DNA sequence: AGCTCAAGTAGTTACGCCGGTCAT
RNA sequence: AAGACCAGGC
DNA sequence: AACTACTTGAGCT
C-alpha cells in the first residue's frame, strides 16, 4: 500500500528521514526540565520516518536497559559478555 | 522451570503462592502489584520471586516421555 | 567486594540462587574394516593385552 | 552469471601533478603492457578525433578538461584507423587475437555479444570521464 | 545522517553530545558517541601486541 | 542542583550560537586566514574551541 | 634568533621570509601563452601601458602571460621588481621578460 | 540516457509502493550530478521507513 | 580557449605561423585542412579556479530534498524558497559562501560580500 | 537467501556449460532422506541426525538427455525442505524439537 | 580524548 | 664500450599467557 | 598422540 | 602492512 519502502544503503543517500514521527511534523503556535535536550524538525522536505530509532540495535544490545545511558564502549562489553551467561538455550 | 520455594533475600516461603496469584489473575481478574500484597508478599524482596518468575516447566511437560 | 570482586550472601546462595545444572557427552563408535575386523563394547579385564 | 571472471579494468592517468605528460592509459585483461585511450576507442570503432572526445566530455564548453586530453590524443596521432588500432596490441595471426579481448574480455559485463561495440564505448568514455571529474577537484 | 540537511556544519551535526547521562543520548548522539568510542575500542586492541613488540 | 542544570543549558544554547555566529560570518568570507592555515581549517578551530570551552 | 633581537616580533617575520621556500608557482593565478608578433604592441587592452612605460629610464613572435595574485603577494610579501628580477637571471640573455608595477 | 527524468523516477518509486517492481530492487536519482541508479543485486543490506 | 576541429575529417587542431604575413594558422595532420586563428590567445593553466562552483543545477534542484531551505528573497524576483550549499570545488582551501538557487526563476544569487559574481 | 539458492539459482547453475559432446533439464530436490544398507530410506528429520550424527541432506535428480541421481544436499533447518517449516506449536513439540 | 573533545 | 644515478623488484619479519572440531 | 582451524578469557 | 635491504635497470658520456 505504499505506507512503507525497504532503503538500501545507496538509495538511503537521497532522502531525508525524520526521527520521531511525532514530534518532527506538526507546527507552532515550557518544556520539561529532565528529559534529554531535542534540537528540531526544521525542515519540511521529508521523505521518509524511522520505524523506532531503538531498531538501530541487533539483538545483543536489545537487552541492554537504558543503553542510551552509558558510556559506549561499554555498551559494546555487556554486548559480548550476554553471549556468556546463563539460561535457557531450547526447552527440548 | 517450577516455582521456587521460600524467597532467595529473605526467607519467606513462597511455594503454595503460586497457583493463589495465577489465579488471583486470570479470574478475580487484579492487577500483578495488588495480587502480591493480597498474598502477603510485602518488601521486593519476596515481591520480585513471584514476580519475575517464568514457569518454564509448562512448556516442559508438553514433551511426550 | 573490592577491585571488581563482589560478596555474595550464602544464605540465599543456599536457597538455590543462581545455582544451574551442567550437562556433558562423551561419545564413541565401534570401528571396523572392509575386512571384517569389528571392535567391541564390553566389560574387559586381563586377557593377555 | 555464468562462470564469473575476476579481471578488473585500470584506467590510469600518468604524469604527477606538474610534469609535461599528462596522458591517460589503461589496462586490459592479458595484455603485457598498457594502451593509451585513444587507440582503445578506435581499436574499439570510432577514429576520428572529437569523436572520441565526444564520449569523454559531454559539454563543449569545458576547455579545462579537454585540454587534458589534448596530449593524450598526440600519443595515439601516429594510429589513424581501425586497422592499425586493433594490430598496436602485441600479423594477421595478433590482429584477430585483438578483438577476442575485447568482446570477452574487456569490460564483459554489459555484454560479451559482438554488436555492442558502441556501448563499452560510452563507458570507457564515462570512465576516463569519472577520472578526470576528480583530477580537476569536482 | 541521512536524517540531516546536507551541508549541515553546526555542532548538533558534527557530533556534539550536549546530554549528560542522567538524562541521556537522542539516537544522533547515541550514535556518534558509538562511533567515537570504537575508535577507542580499537587501538587498545592494536596499541595492545604492537606495544609489546616494541618492547621485546 | 535544581538550577543548576539551567545554568548549564543556556552556557550551551548561547555557546550554540557563538557558533551560529561565526558561521554567518563565514558565509559571508567575512574573516580573514590565520597564516598557515586554510580559511575552512580556521573555521573549524574556532568551533572546536568554542564548544570545549563550552562543555569545560 | 640571534643573542640580541628576541622580542622583536618585525624581527621573526624578517627572517620567516628568508627562510619559507616560496616557488613562483604559489603566487600565479593563471598563465597563458598568446600569439603576438610585434614587439612594440598588445593584442591585449590591459598590458598596452605597460609595454609603452617601459622603454626609457630579434625575439619570437611568441608569447607567455602569467597572472599572480594580489592577496598572495601580500602573504609571502614578494615585488614584481624582485619575482622578475629572478625569472630573468634564471634563465639570462636568452629569454627577455617584462612587467607591470 | 532520459530526457525529463523527475517522473520517471516518481513512477517507478509509485510501481514499487504497488509492488510491481520488488521492494527490494534499489533506484536512486542523483540530481546533482544527473545520473540513475539501478540495483537488482544480491547483498545490498536494507531496513524499512 | 573553446577550441576547435575541422570538416572534412573531424580531427584535432594544431597551429602554425604565417610566416611572410605575421598572424597566427590552425591546422590538420591528417589532410590539409587550415583556418585563420580565432583569437590571439593559445593555451591557458589556471592555477586559482572559480569554474565550477554553480555545477549542474538543472531546475529539478528543488526536488533534492536533502537540501536546505533559507526564506531569503533573489535580487530580482522576490521570492522566498531558496535551497544552496557550498561550492563543489573539493578543494580543501576553498571557501564558504552559500549559493542560492530560487523555486521561482532558476537565479544564482550569493551571501558574499567581499566580491561579486553572475556565473 | 537459501530459499532462493534451492528454488530457483540451483537451477540457473546446471543449466548453462552443461551439454556435453548428453544434456540437462529441470533439476528435482526431495525432502530429508536416510540411505542406509540394512534399510530401505526412511524418511529423516532434525532432531535424529542431531542425535545420530547424520546429514540433513536431502535428493537430488536431473532430467538427462541421451531421473538420474546426482549427490545430497544438505537442507537449511527452518527452510522449506525442513518438515519445521510446517508443524505448528504443538506440531513441534511432538517431534521434540523446540518450538 | 575520542568520547570528551578534540585535545582531551 | 662503459659509468653514475634512480628505480624496481625481491624478500623478510610481527603478536604476552590461557575449549571445541576436523582429519593425515 | 602431533598438527590445523574456529571460538572465548585478563 | 610497512619498510628497509639488496640488487637491477635505464638513462647518459
Ligand atoms: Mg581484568
Ligand atoms: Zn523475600
Ligand atoms: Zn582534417
Ligand atoms: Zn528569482
Amino acid at each position: 500500500e505504499g505506507l512503507v519502502e525497504y532503503i538500501d544503503a545507496e538509495e538511503e543517500e537521497s532522502i531525508l528521514i525524520a526521527m520521531q514521527p511525532e514530534d518532527l511534523e506538526p507546527a507552532e503556535a515550557d518544556v520539561d526540565p529532565a528529559k534529554r535536550i531535542r534540537v528540531s524538525h526544521h525542515a519540511t522536505t521529508f521523505t521518509h520516518c524511522e520505524i523506532h530509532p531503538s531498531m538501530i540495535l541487533g539483538v545483543a544490545a536489545s537487552i541492554i536497559p537504558f543503553p542510551d545511558h552509558n558510556q559506549s564502549p561499554r555498551n559494546t562489553y555487556q554486548s559480548a559478555m550476554g553471549k556468556q551467561a546463563m539460561g535457557v538455550f531450547l526447552t527440548n | 522451570m517450577i516455582v521456587p520455594v521460600r524467597c532467595f533475600s529473605c526467607g519467606k516461603v513462597v511455594g503454595d503462592k503460586w497457583e493463589s496469584y495465577l489465579n488471583l489473575l486470570q479470574e478475580d481478574e487484579l492487577d500483578e502489584g495488588t495480587a502480591l500484597s493480597r498474598l502477603g508478599l510485602k518488601r521486593y524482596c519476596c515481591r520480585r520471586m513471584i514476580l519475575t518468575h517464568v514457569d518454564l516447566i509448562e512448556k516442559f511437560l508438553r514433551y511426550n516421555p | 567486594n573490592q577491585e571488581d570482586s563482589m560478596i555474595m550472601n550464602q544464605s540465599s546462595i543456599d536457597r538455590g540462587l543462581f545455582r544451574s545444572l551442567f550437562f556433558r557427552s562423551y561419545m564413541d563408535q565401534e570401528k571396523k574394516y572392509g575386512m571384517s575386523i569389528t571392535e567391541t563394547f564390553e566389560k574387559p579385564q586381563r586377557t593377555n593385552t | 552469471k555464468g562462470s564469473r571472471f575476476i579481471s578488473t579494468l585500470q584506467v590510469k592517468l600518468y604524469g604527477r601533478e606538474g610534469s609535461s605528460a599528462r596522458t591517460i592509459k589503461a589496462t586490459l585483461p592479458y595484455i603485457k603492457q598498457d594502451i593509451p585511450i585513444v587507440i582503445i576507442f578506435r581499436a574499439l570503432g570510432i577514429i576520428p578525433d572529437g569523436e572520441i572526445l565526444e564520449h569523454i566530455c559531454y559539454d563543449v564548453n569545458d576547455w579545462q578538461m579537454l585540454e587534458m586530453l589534448k596530449p593524450c590524443v598526440e600519443d595515439g596521432f601516429v594510429i589513424q584507423d581501425r586497422e592499425t588500432a586493433l594490430d598496436f596490441i602485441g600479423k594477421e595471426k595478433r590482429i584477430q587475437y585483438a578483438k577476442d579481448i575485447l568482446q570477452k574480455e574487456f569490460l564483459p559485463h554489459i555484454t560479451q555479444l559482438e554488436g555492442f561495440e558502441s556501448r563499452k564505448a560510452f563507458f570507457l568514455g564515462y570512465m576516463i570521464n569519472r577520472l578526470l571529474l576528480c583530477a580537476l577537484d569536482r | 545522517l541521512p536524517h540531516f540537511s546536507k551541508d549541515d556544519y553546526s555542532p548538533e551535526s558534527k557530533g556534539f553530545v550536549e546530554n549528560s547521562y542522567l538524562r541521556g543520548l537522542t539516537p544522533q548522539e547515541f550514535f556518534f558517541h558509538a562511533m567515537g568510542g570504537r575508535e577507542g575500542l580499537i587501538d587498545t586492541a592494536v596499541k595492545t601486541a604492537e606495544t609489546g613488540y616494541i618492547q621485546r | 542542583d535544581g538550577p543548576t542544570m539551567r545554568e548549564i543549558t543556556e552556557t550551551i544554547a548561547e555557546a550554540k550560537k557563538k557558533v551560529l555566529d561565526v558561521t554567518k560570518e563565514a558565509q559571508a568570507n567575512l574573516l580573514t586566514a590565520k597564516h598557515g592555515m586554510t580559511l575552512r581549517e580556521s573555521f573549524e578551530d574556532n568551533v572546536v574551541r568554542f564548544l570545549n570551552e563550552a562543555r569545560d | 634568533l640571534e643573542p640580541g633581537h628576541a622580542a622583536d616580533q618585525e624581527q621573526a617575520k624578517l627572517i620567516r621570509s628568508a627562510i619559507e621556500h616560496t616557488t613562483l608557482k604559489s603566487v600565479t593565478i593563471a598563465s597563458e601563452i598568446y600569439y603576438d608578433p610585434d614587439p612594440r604592441s598588445t593584442v591585449i587592452p590591459e598590458d598596452e601601458e605597460i609595454i609603452q612605460l617601459h622603454f626609457s629610464l630579434q625575439q619570437s613572435p611568441w608569447l607567455l602571460r602569467l597572472e599572480l595574485d594580489r592577496a598572495a603577494m601580500n602573504d609571502k610579501d614578494l615585488t614584481m621588481g624582485q619575482v622578475g628580477e629572478r625569472i630573468k637571471q634564471t634563465f639570462k640573455n636568452d629569454l627577455f621578460v617584462i612587467w607591470s608595477e | 540516457v532520459h530526457r525529463n527524468p523527475a517522473r520517471l523516477m516518481e513512477t517507478l518509486r509509485t510501481l514499487r509502493r504497488k509492488g510491481d517492481i520488488n521492494p527490494e530492487v534499489s533506484m536512486i536519482r542523483d540530481i546533482r550530478e544527473k545520473e540513475l541508479k539501478i540495483f537488482t543485486d544480491a547483498g545490498r543490506v536494507y531496513r524499512p521507513l | 580557449t573553446t577550441f576547435r576541429f575541422c570538416r572534412d575529417c573531424n580531427n584535432m587542431l594544431y597551429p602554425r605561423e604565417d610566416k611572410e604575413n605575421n598572424r597566427l594558422l590552425f591546422e590538420c595532420r591528417t589532410c590539409s585542412y587550415v583556418e585563420e586563428a580565432g583569437s590571439p590567445l593559445v593555451y591557458r593553466h589556471e592555477l586559482i579556479t572559480n569554474i565550477g562552483e554553480t555545477a549542474g543545477v538543472v531546475q529539478d534542484i528543488g526536488s533534492d530534498p536533502t537540501l536546505p531551505r533559507s526564506d531569503r528573497e533573489c535580487p530580482k524576483c522576490h521570492s522566498r524558497e531558496n535551497v544552496f550549499f557550498q561550492s563543489q570545488q573539493r578543494r580543501k582551501d576553498t571557501s564558504m559562501v552559500l549559493f542560492f538557487v530560487c523555486l521561482s526563476c532558476s537565479h544564482i544569487f550569493t551571501s558574499d560580500q567581499k566580491n561579486k559574481r553572475t556565473q | 537467501s537459501f530459499n532462493q539458492f534451492v528454488d530457483y539459482t540451483l537451477q540457473d547453475i546446471i543449466c548453462e556449460d552443461s551439454t556435453l559432446i548428453i544434456s540437462f533439464g529441470k533439476i528435482y530436490v526431495t525432502k530429508p532422506m536416510v540411505n542406509e544398507s540394512d534399510g530401505v530410506t526412511h524418511a529423516l528429520y532434525p532432531q535424529e541426525a542431531r542425535l545420530r550424527n547424520l546429514t540433513y541432506s536431502s535428493g537430488l535428480f536431473v532430467d538427462v538427455k541421451k531421473k538420474v541421481f546426482i549427490g545430497r544436499l544438505p537442507i537449511m533447518l527452518r527452510s522449506k525442505n525442513c518438515y519445521l517449516s510446517e508443524a505448528t506449536e504443538s506440531d513441534l513439540y511432538k517431534l521434540k524439537e523446540c518450538p | 580524548n575520542p568520547i570528551w573533545g578534540i585535545g582531551c
